[PDB]
């Protein structure tokens, strides 16, 4: 499956 | 990574996965997970609430399914689905290592997908539509199957310089039509030009008659916000709702119910109507009477660099929940300015009268600023030959892109992707 | 005419839903009231303001719906437009669920207060022109009861009609009382 | 795909490389290749002049080194080299799978690049610069790959930019653009689109030669004065010596001051440009004081003006043929928004409303005159100037494209991003 | 090493 | 004082190209060219127009380039301008390459000829302010590189009128002296 990495928040 | 005790012990049949929060793995568990099989803690809902419908530029969610945060996720494979689920999730709740095979899983199915919902201790709920409705807190449209959506039907009255249309691209959602009543012809013109001819305008709203509405094809969305000048209270020449274009809201509330499904027809249907929160009280009251609902107000300066209060009126999923700042937003003025120019404030105001220093003179914001202020895509209005004047008015009376955004995009489950 | 004809001993009593003027009198005048003085069949709202859809659905069902401008000089608390869209809003509130074939009408009147963009307005809402009914020497109507053209009369252009409004002096109007008569094809006759 | 049955023959020491055109096999042998050992017929001489200074988006060359053809081509490794050449030329001058071997070597060397001068049957001249340089008719010869660097660039009367845009769209390096202007407007275009990099100064008569001297080495001097004084056609014209007409000789001052002295072979490259519609002792004065005769170049080859205008200066191969890219828009259509139509097919600036729109007769939208003078679209929309003032500033500047094929082969010259 | 198509020609 | 004195005998007569006006004889006055009719070490040009690099390089080297405008009313086939333009033009022509010590003496001279505007480009382009030398007995400008030039009150409104009233020039032969430092002298 695709995969990507998440843009951290606060 | 604090849970792998409590769901091993989950596994080891002594500890109720429903005892537990999925989540974060809080002992405190006060709701049920609305997705799936465990308890939920309240710091988990909040979370839930402002990340859920978030959607990165890739047309998939910005964070895990499940937890609403996680490190780093797998996109789901099926059409038109925009899901993610961390790895981190997935080897507990389903089995370890089971993550690396969805990533080796070159034609790979999400949880809410596949058709069984048995995937380790974590199972799939059968009424979740429902808890996901009374989550985000009465005719209420369950969430279409991701291989069923199809591309929304628009309706887009006093559409101006065509935000909506501009927002549901920004999001992927695939658009079948985008009917829009406008007069002045500098909005068509910004509409045309920037969507490549595929809007169908019409054009004054009081030419849309209900065959029209019904030979215009059924609609999934109609929306809009009529002129506010006649509404709006700090104007000592206003005609108010039932005078000048006031009246031109009780146009919206006439289309929207020749646009409106019948009873027993139950196909999702979405309305949004806004205006100024600067209005009379009587106003204010009456188009809620008339739409039948209370208005949600919403001020860009949550996240854009505006002042802008609004209300909202509509059945749009989740449009009561919290406003998020993604950090593609532009708050401050500044982050909105061309280079050697200063903000004097933090936020503009529009519902010192030179908001900018430059070389010690006091300057007003250009029209490729405002267009930063406002959300839109920077010379989103350069198009034609119209006025400074004219390109400034069409960006004032717009929509908030980045408050748009956030109430189009629990749309996306309920519509087709790109 | 969209009504099948109901046979005479299988009909009702009418009931009727009477916004800002009150038809009371001239409906119990036809016969289609029971001149038994109950408040019963007929309701007679003011200030809809406040009314909302539940409201309506609780004042039982209406097979008449009736609206009309107050007339010329005295009582205009409101704009003679909210006269029509606040009708109009109530009137969908009243309407029978589809599909259910009962008989259903409804007429707004305007006593010659509506301006040129108000009655564009009325007309486009309604979805028709007015019918307007005069008296010999003045009033508008709006309605899916059939055969309000049963019989013509003169043709009095608009300018008739504002010199006629222009008078205004001294400071209504059951002209339009035989126009609820194909009712009695689907309700119960009294007396 | 003529050539493969002469190259056996000369392999086979049956026929002289010398004897054949390596680029497509003609025997019609007119000229040497200048860059390899070969003959060289003269369609293809034609071809490698519209063709060799071409580079796509990628800043590597649109066509083969070799051939100025090739259907598939290997780009060049080595920094700053731009080269490619296709699989086709390799698998018969160099060897057989010479060419796919390459294609697996990830780091790969060109031959122009590569260590040795042999390759094969391929192999290069030592006097190729002299050769590049004749056939293209004080000359600098092409720098190695390795050794380039940014180019450093004096721009007067530097309008809205032009030359940074194009040699940034070329993907050259850029050290410093110091750059003259008096227009505020102008001035501002220039440092929102290029985000500050340019160093303005004012007036170019308050640029000394102490100035050019502290302001460090420049590799390339440009500009276009005003035209005013200069057009025959403004009745009010002041001429060469009057009025604006003069800036040119600040232009003239510059270029000496930020000019090597004889005995300094650094590569150092100018250009003037301006109307071809001027007096004719007006034409022969500029001539006489940069020492030597304007090419003309009209704009309407590669886009959808007529422009016509001259320009002086040394920059290899600016009298070479102009070519056009699929990138430009020919036609005003192409340059059109949506509903609009074109009546004529070129805009002509040195009826009066070139477009029908909805039966009217409407003028050209600032986003469409930038659309024909080759600018990215929206480039002047950048302060609260007005549609005047916009207007203006397009119609003073040079022809992106035009300026592209001028500055073009600059990159075998200078560094690459 | 790297390989691309070239664009048809006029 | 820019460049080494030359011992007498070692000396050599100067070479001299004359732009617009003609210096002929006052440097024949002065010494510099011998009484003797020679074309020999002066050339004289006037319509420069044509002239090219080339030229100014076979017409010898020169070791003074002398160039003014033409004194007012008569003479003006050009715009005033043009005579400083052309004279710096042919001035790089004539400059020594580097890095030759030699001495190279340049003197441009307006008689009164140049505005405001005019005077502001020739100072600009020859890289200095002009010396005013004046008219005495009841009541022009000098560029050089030749050194006590700025060796007499003169405001630009005494010149202004002095212009404006002459209808109706060797003050200057005397700044090419310092030149007998390097050049041959002759009677
Ligand atoms: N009779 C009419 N029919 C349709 N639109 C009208 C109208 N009269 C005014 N309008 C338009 O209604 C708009 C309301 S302002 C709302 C603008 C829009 N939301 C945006 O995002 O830009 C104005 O652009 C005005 O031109
Ligand atoms: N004294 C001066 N010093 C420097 N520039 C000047 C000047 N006087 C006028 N100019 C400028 O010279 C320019 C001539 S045309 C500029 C064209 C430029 N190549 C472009 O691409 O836009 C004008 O922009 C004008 O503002
Ligand atoms: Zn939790
Ligand atoms: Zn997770
Ligand atoms: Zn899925
Ligand atoms: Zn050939
Ligand atoms: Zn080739
Ligand atoms: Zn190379």
């Amino acid at each position: 499956a695709r995969t990507k990495q998440t843009a951290r928040k606060s | 990574e604090f849970r792998e005790r409590l769901v091993y012990e989950v596994r080891q049949k002594c500890r109720n996965i429903e005892d537990i929060c999925i989540s974060c793995g809080s002992l405190n568990v006060t709701l049920e997970h609305p997705l799936f099989v465990g308890g939920m803690c309240q710091n988990c809902k909040n979370c839930f609430l402002e990340c859920a419908y978030q959607y990165d530029d890739d047309g998939y969610q910005s964070y895990c399914t499940i937890c609403c945060g996680g490190r780093e996720v797998l996109m789901c494979g099926n059409n038109n689905c925009c899901r993610c689920f961390c790895v981190e999730c997935v080897d507990l709740l389903v089995g370890p290592g089971a993550a690396q095979a969805a990533i080796k899983e070159d034609p790979w199915n999400c949880y809410m997908c596949g058709h069984k919902g048995t995937y380790g201790l974590l199972r799939r709920r059968e009424d979740w539509p429902s808890r996901l409705q009374m989550f985000f807190a009465p005719k209420v449209y369950p969430p279409v199957p991701a291989e069923k959506r199809k591309p929304i039907r628009v309706l887009s009255l006093f559409d101006g310089i065509a935000t909506g249309l501009l927002v549901l691209k920004d999001l992927g959602i695939q658009v079948d039509r985008y009917i829009a009543s406008e007069v002045c012809e500098d909005s068509i013109t910004v509409g045309m030009v920037r969507h490549q001819g595929k809007i169908m305008y019409v054009g004054d709203v009081r030419s849309v008659t209900q065959k029209h509405i019904q030979e215009w094809g059924p609609f999934d969305l109609v929306i809009g916000g009529s002129p506010c000048n006649d509404l709006s209270i700090v104007n000592p020449a206003r005609k108010g709702l039932y005078e000048g274009t006031g009246r031109l809201f009780f146009e919206f509330y006439r289309l929207l119910h020749d646009a409106r499904p019948k009873e027993g027809d139950d196909r999702p249907f979405f309305w949004l109507f806004e205006n100024v929160v600067a209005m009379g009280v009587s106003d204010k009251r009456d188009i809620s009477r008339f739409l039948e609902s209370n208005p949600v107000m919403i001020d860009a300066k949550e996240v854009s660099a505006a002042h802008r209060a609004r209300y909202f009126w509509g059945n749009l999923p989740g449009m009561n929940r919290p406003l998020a700042s993604t950090v593609n937003d532009k708050l401050e003025l500044q982050e909105c300015l061309e280079h050697g120019r200063i903000a004097k404030f933090s936020k503009v105001r529009t519902i010192q009268h030179f908001p900018v220093f430059m070389n010690e003179k006091e300057d007003i914001l250009w029209c490729t600023e405002m267009e930063r202020v406002f959300g839109f895509p920077v010379h989103y209005t350069d198009v034609s030959n119209m006025s400074r004047l004219a390109r400034q008015r069409l960006l004032g009376r717009s929509w908030s892109v980045p408050v748009i955004r956030h109430l189009f995009a629990p749309l996306k489950e309920y519509f087709a992707c790109v | 005419f969209m009504f099948e004809t109901v046979p005479v001993w299988r009909r009702q009593p009418v009931r009727v839903l009477s916004l800002f003027e009150d038809i009371k009198k001239e409906l119990t005048s036809l016969g289609f009231l029971e001149s038994g003085s109950d408040p019963g069949q007929l309701k007679h709202v003011v200030d809809v303001t406040d009314t909302v859809r539940k409201d309506v659905e609780e004042w039982g069902p209406f097979d008449l719906v009736y609206g009309a401008t107050p007339p010329l000089g005295h009582t205009c608390d409101r704009p003679p437009s909210w006269y029509l869209f606040q009708f109009h809003r109530l009137l969908q509130y009243a309407r029978p669920k589809p599909g259910s074939p009962r008989p259903f009408f409804w007429m707004f009147v305007d006593n010659l207060v509506l301006n040129k963009e108000d009655l564009d307005v009325a007309s486009r809402f309604l979805e028709m022109e007015p019918v307007t009914i005069p008296d010999v020497h003045a009033v508008r109507v709006w309605s899916n009861i059939p055969a309000i053209r049963s019989r013509h009369w003169a043709l009095v252009s608009e300018e008739e009609l504002s010199l006629l409004a222009q008078n205004k002096q001294s400071s209504p109007t059951k002209l339009v009382k035989n126009c609820f008569l194909p009712l009695r094809e689907y309700f119960k006759y009294f007396s």
